[PDB]
């Protein structure tokens, strides 16, 4: 992952969390409703994974952000004047301005 | 870049440069699905009209500024270009009339 | 049922003119609270036998086994403490409820734990009820944050730090302050 791609990884990681609540409500349902030990016997082998593996993915996104070492402070820009594409494009307009 | 209490990003729409710095206040617009961005402007649009007033200050010569037209796939970036154009006309004419100072040495007033 | 509820037949008191000593257990005998295999009532049965052999109360009572309603703390002319009990011996006592003259009513004494549980339950119920028809109106967003939808907001109307490089009173506040200074400005 590079540029937005880490952030994009988080973006599709986004929906990976809310349904864990479905898995958990079902974790309750395993004995509250379904009355079967086997269910939560499986979902305790699921809920903790669905949560924690995402958590590790996050903590590694952050620690490897800390490896990528992007500066946190925003530079105070100098009053910028003209980038080259701006300049020559203005020249193109000047042709149009002829 | 990090922004204010808006919680949004503080993108420099004026990345290509001009004079006074410009960063767009990114703003969610629920009607737009996308998220339209605006600044301090009261003006809806702006540029620079010019014309030659006569002795009656009737029109003689005349024109008006026009930017070259970006045609990027993202209209958002196009509006970044627009707000760039605005800060551009701002910084220029404001600097000029700020410089109007000693215009009077050869009759210009 | 045994708490703060009416149970009155005042005309009995209207005849008696009020309670005396053993007559409290008369209107109490009218009360449901009175027990049939109480020593007060089985020796009421003794009154239906021996009659004369009852003394005041406690002598005939506590010496004989069973449920009783002994007197200890008078509170003239209204309250009179009368605890329920169960003698297991001529000597032994196993005291129960302190029935008491609530005036034209007599009640079992409530557990502290009952009312305490009432308080706990009602309070946590207020908590849960605070969580009921109130919660999940400030919908969360990472960006927008909590949200508060309305047909019309009015009425009234972990992020970022660095950025770009009212006072509904028209400085009216300081003007009022000046009014405080100025009301006695001639005066002071």
């Amino acid at each position: 992952s590079s540029d937005t791609q880490q952030v994009q990884n988080i973006l599709e990681l986004e929906a990976k969390i809310p349904d864990i609540l479905s898995s958990a409500g079902k974790c309750i349902e395993a004995i509250q409703l379904n009355n079967s030990l086997e269910d939560f016997r499986k979902y305790s082998k699921e809920f903790l994974e669905t949560v924690e593996f995402i958590s590790t993915g996050l903590r590694r996104q952050a620690l490897e952000l800390e490896k990528a070492e992007v500066p946190v402070v925003s530079l105070q820009p100098k009053k910028r004047y003209a980038s080259t594409p701006l300049s020559n494009l203005i020249f193109d307009q000047s042709s149009k301005l002829i | 870049f990090n922004s204010q209490g808006s919680n949004h990003l503080s993108v420099q729409y004026s990345c290509l440069g001009g004079i006074s710095l410009g960063l767009g206040l990114i703003r969610m617009k629920p009607e737009s699905k996308s998220f339209e961005v605006q600044s301090s402007l009261l003006y809806s649009q702006a540029a620079l009209k010019i014309s030659i007033l006569n002795k009656d200050r009737d029109e003689i010569g005349s024109s008006t500024w026009s930017w070259p037209s970006q045609n990027c796939n993202s209209v958002l970036l196009k509006d970044i270009y627009k707000l760039q154009e605005i800060l551009f006309e701002m910084d220029i004419w404001n600097s000029l009339l700020q410089e109007a100072q000693s215009c009077g040495n050869q009759g210009v007033n | 049922d045994l708490t703060s509820i009416q149970w009155r037949m005042p005309e009995w008191v209207q005849s008696m003119g009020g309670l005396r000593t053993e007559n409290v257990l008369e209107y109490f005998s009218q009360s449901p609270f009175y027990s049939h295999k109480s020593n007060n009532e089985m020796l009421k049965m003794q009154s239906q036998f021996n009659a004369l052999d009852l003394g005041d109360l406690n002598s005939q009572l506590k010496r004989l086994t069973g449920i009783q309603f002994v007197i200890i703390h008078e509170r003239p002319p209204f309250l009179w403490v009368i605890q329920k009990q169960n003698r297991l011996n001529e000597n032994e006592v196993k005291p129960l409820t302190v029935y008491f003259v609530c005036n034209e009513n007599i009640y079992m004494a409530p557990n502290a734990y009952t009312l305490l549980a009432t308080r706990m339950l009602n309070a946590t119920y207020c908590f849960q009820k605070a969580l009921t028809k109130i919660e999940k109106f400030p919908q969360y967003n990472p960006q927008e944050g909590y949200t508060y939808p309305k047909l019309s907001n009015d009425n009234l109307e972990e992020n970022k730090n660095q950025s770009i490089e009212p006072e509904d009173f028209s400085v009216v506040r300081a003007f009022m302050q000046s009014l405080h200074s100025s009301k006695e400005a001639p005066d002071v």
